């Protein structure tokens, strides 16, 4: 009375004989950082997502010591997920998200990229969305888009009392 | 070199109890923390006047055909106003109060 | 037919190669010109007598 | 430990499917990172790209061959199945399954050869040397020193081992090993050798030749040039 | 190599002033004394449209 | 399991279709997942093809 | 615009491919350009597929109408078409205006 | 797809001295290059990752330098385990293409070619063909050209070469060029000659085949 | 199983005939019942201790 599947994600198949690569699916890689990208366990009661969120295959290693792991389904919520929803609606492309594995955005280390940028440069993931800072060093190897929220090296102050 | 903080919450607590006079860090995350902070004791300053004023964005594979569509969609979303609606939905609408008058303490020397 | 007059009309006509000015990036312009990455983020406010 | 082993037939007819596979040990195919890929080495040539898969279950292919390549992984046995149908005769070279850590540089295994051609149980001359002996003549052996070597030709019978009088002709003035298989166009093969041996090595009541024990019919066949 | 640039009068982003008497540009310095950089700027007679 | 909530049902007049459509509708009624039966159709390509294509 | 359709109608096997794209026209609002001889058989194909049903709208030039006096009884009611002022602007009026 | 043209295939250095080898590709933003060393009869192995990170178990003197397009490998002192080929790949584009490489061998130039001609035998004469072999033996440099004269006319098309590997004992080559002739020309013209064009030989040793 | 309790739970079973009680009109209930025309209009509010 239980279902098992050989492949956790559904592979896409060539329909008949048509020379058209399925360009409308793009493995998008994200990074866990609230509130832009936040992680929720699948609702154990109904085994689904609430509609404002999106499915995402988070790869959890089996144990802190064991290197083995599974791409367990997980439910992705936030602001970047919503803007990705609107972007997918307007551009009309499907997608199969999966979270990062190295845990960081990515910084140059011995001429090697890591993290989100590392997984995007090697063309293992076409588009990358989340809380990513536009930077000069990153613009060299990766192509960015028009920013939607500003940022910088800002300062904050404790709110002083009235006088 | 002497004023480093171990973590974000460490410096946040220090500012809450006044261990440090000010905090220097990423603009958006500090805006977000000042949003949901208890009592609105933190203030972000500049109205965008920040050094190395850059933006968050979406990365793409180099020279991908998606650049034009992605950019056009993002600009359309910014122009019509749903961008700031999503902002208010998920960003720091909390606090955002007008500090009219805190109790005038004992008029000191 | 509706088209561009003055500034964007001048630039799209090829009489100039670039625009360096306080030009506001938006979807309608981004379709037919190309904007470099921004050099100053800013917004729209209101000016009134003091 | 990290062991790579391959599995595949050494020969196949063209326009068929090859289902070679490789198993990787020392880690898992789902070990949070390092995966398995495949690389092709044409004989006496550079290399061309085939495919790879990482632990996160992402597969990438070669755009030139996005018609017939298929690949799958089995983490339970820590192995990779391959499926390559509609093969072509130009595939007569080796293959390499490789450990494919996330960097652009994978770590390679021993490698396995595949030979696809018109070679069968009745192939013409591709496999293992055939015999040719002296015919008579009285025109060339009159002035200089003499030399007696074997003529090799027209050789299908892979059921024959190759050896040349071990510990007698390794360095005894012979370029016996220098001569290799002369790859022709329409499967024609015939070769020779030479020994710059002194005169006394011919007439000392011991005429040397080439001797091979053919276990297809189990005979000690001899071989000696021509005139 | 010569790129045609067109802009619009917008303080403090684009300051426009008349030339000197000899057609050159008056040399002024900032409060710190650094040279106030200048460009020739062939502008239309915007004072009176018509 | 593959998150294909969107679906539509089509069937012919081969026997057993009443039971199949009834069971599918009843299962749609009870489950909490929220299936979206956009249109259920029982056509017959042997007869007029125009309506079938429509 | 949904899709521009270029039709090689007089091709024997072209029709075999034609139903592949003609069936793929979902928009009720279609504009047509052909001749009357072409119009008859293209309308027959559309009817065999079902492009003349409810919702669908046909825009055609005066060429497919040919001589509107001989009304093609096969063509569907509700088809809207353009023509010159034939029955109002009479031939004597035409010639006198030309003179 | 990225083309990638390597260093000239004619590069070799004597044992124990410096050498530099660089492969040239497209000048786009491409620094994720991988460097391999190849073993004859064995599996090729890594030398440097990312053009700067030498792999584990790599001894010091294979210094991988360069940037942009020019990515070079420099060897302080060539040794026995350094022998092999050198391959290089770039990972910038979607198709990942390898390099051609270059064989490395001791640079001791000795040129004393030895030419042996052997006429067709009676078995292939019975078959109907004539396979005549011209063998160049015991010459180090890779330059070896075979010109076959039939009635003082250069022959082409039916002369196939057997370019052999560089052995390690004496570093010499044995190339056998075999000619397949029909009985028609065998009865038309009788004498055929093999000439061995060598870059070091100003007077090559040409030879015909004896009667019968 | 999507089961019901309360007034509607006992009504769809047919135990009762008419619910006379402050029952709130909405979509989910109206699927398995029908509602008379509203006899008292109302909204939703909060209590706090004065
Ligand atoms: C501001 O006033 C509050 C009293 O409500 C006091 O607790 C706090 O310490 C004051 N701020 C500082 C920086 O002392």
């Amino acid at each position: 009375q239980t279902l098992s599947l050989r492949h956790a994600v559904w592979p896409r198949y060539k329909s008949f004989s048509d020379c058209e690569p399925d360009d409308n699916h793009l493995s998008i890689v994200t990074l866990e950082e609230a509130p832009f990208v936040i992680v929720e366990d699948i609702d154990p009661l109904t085994e689904t997502c609430v509609r404002n969120t999106v499915p995402c295959r988070k790869f959890v290693k089996i144990n802190n010591s064991t290197n083995e792991g599974m791409n367990v389904k997980k439910c992705c919520k936030g602001f970047c997920i919503d803007i990705l929803k609107k972007l997918s609606r307007t551009v009309k492309f499907t997608y199969d998200l999966y979270l990062v594995t190295n845990g960081k955005h990515g910084k140059k280390v011995n001429n090697v990229w890591n993290g989100m940028i590392g997984e995007v440069v090697y063309q293992r993931a076409v588009m990358a969305v989340g809380s990513l800072t536009i930077n000069e060093e990153r613009s060299e190897v990766v192509d960015f888009s028009v920013p939607f929220v500003e940022t910088g090296i800002s300062v904050m102050v404790s709110r002083s009392n009235g006088t | 070199t002497r004023f480093n903080q171990r973590g974000v919450e460490d410096a946040l607590v220090s500012l809450k109890t006044g261990k440090l006079d000010a905090f220097i860090y990423d603009a958006a995350v500090l805006n977000y923390k000042a949003g949901r902070d208890e009592g609105c004791k933190l203030v972000t300053i500049g109205s965008g006047y920040i050094f190395a004023s850059t933006g968050y964005g979406i990365a793409l594979q180099k020279g991908s055909p998606w650049k034009r569509q992605i950019d056009l969609a993002l600009l359309q979303f910014v122009g019509d106003g749903e961008m700031e609606e999503l902002e208010t939905l998920w960003l720091t609408g909390i606090c955002h109060n007008e500090k009219n008058e805190v109790m005038s303490s004992q008029l000191d020397i | 037919k509706k088209e561009w007059n003055g500034m964007m009309g001048e630039l799209l006509s090829g009489q100039a190669d670039m625009i360096v000015a306080p030009l506001t990036i938006n979807n309608e312009r981004a379709q037919y010109i190309e904007f470099s990455k921004p050099f100053k983020y800013q917004g729209l406010t209101i000016l009134v007598k003091k | 430990q990290v062991t790579l082993k391959e599995s595949g037939p050494g020969i196949l007819q063209p326009s068929q499917t090859l289902s070679l596979t490789c198993s990787f040990s020392g880690a898992a195919a789902a070990a949070a990172g390092v995966g398995v890929g495949w690389i092709r080495q044409p004989s006496g040539k550079g290399l061309e790209w085939l495919a790879h898969i990482a632990a996160a279950a992402a597969k990438r292919y070669n755009p030139a061959l996005k018609s017939r390549l298929t690949i799958s992984k089995d983490t339970s046995s820590s192995q990779v199945f391959l499926k390559i149908a509609s093969v072509a005769t130009a595939d007569t070279a080796t293959y390499y399954c490789t450990r494919a850590a996330a960097a652009a540089a994978p770590y390679w295994g021993q490698g396995t050869l595949v030979t696809v051609s018109a070679k069968r149980a009745d192939a013409r001359t591709v496999a293992a040397p055939s015999v040719f002996i002296f015919p008579p003549s009285d025109e060339q052996l009159k002035s200089g020193t003499a030399s007696v070597v074997c003529l090799l030709n027209n050789f299908y019978p892979r059921e024959a081992k190759v050896q040349w009088k071990v510990d007698n002709a390794l360095q005894s003035g012979n370029s016996q090993e220098s001569v290799t298989e002369q790859d022709s166009k329409d499967s024609t093969y015939s070769l020779s050798s030479t020994l710059t041996l002194s005169k006394a090595d011919y007439e000392k009541h011991k005429v040397y030749a080439c001797e091979v024990t053919h276990q297809g019919l189990s005979s000690p066949v001899t071989k000696s040039f021509n005139r | 190599t010569r790129l045609k640039i067109v802009t619009i009068h917008q303080e403090p982003f684009v300051y426009v002033k008349p030339t000197m008497s000899d057609g050159t540009c008056k040399e002024e310095f900032t409060v710190n004394g650094d040279p106030v950089k200048k460009v020739i700027c062939t502008g239309p007679n915007d004072t009176s449209p018509g | 399991d593959y998150d294909w909530h969107v679906f539509s049902l089509v069937t012919t007049i081969f026997p057993g279709y009443r039971d199949f459509i009834s069971f599918i509708k009843t299962t749609v009624d009870n489950s909490f997942v929220g299936w979206d039966m956009q249109n259920v159709i029982t056509l017959d390509t042997s007869f007029e093809d125009a309506k079938t294509q429509v | 615009l949904e899709e521009v359709l270029l039709l090689d109608m007089s091709l024997d096997d072209g029709d075999s491919k034609i139903q592949n794209q003609l069936k793929k026209l979902q928009s009720p609002i279609i504009l047509l350009y052909c001749t009357k001889e072409e119009a008859t058989y293209i309308f027959e194909v559309a009817n065999s597929v079902g492009l003349t049903g409810y919702g669908y709208t046909w825009i055609v030039p005066s060429l497919v109408a040919g001589d509107t006096d001989t009304v093609p009884s096969e063509f569907p009611t509700g088809l809207i078409s353009v023509s010159y002022d034939e029955w109002d602007y009479g031939l004597p009026a035409r010639v006198r205006d030309g003179i």
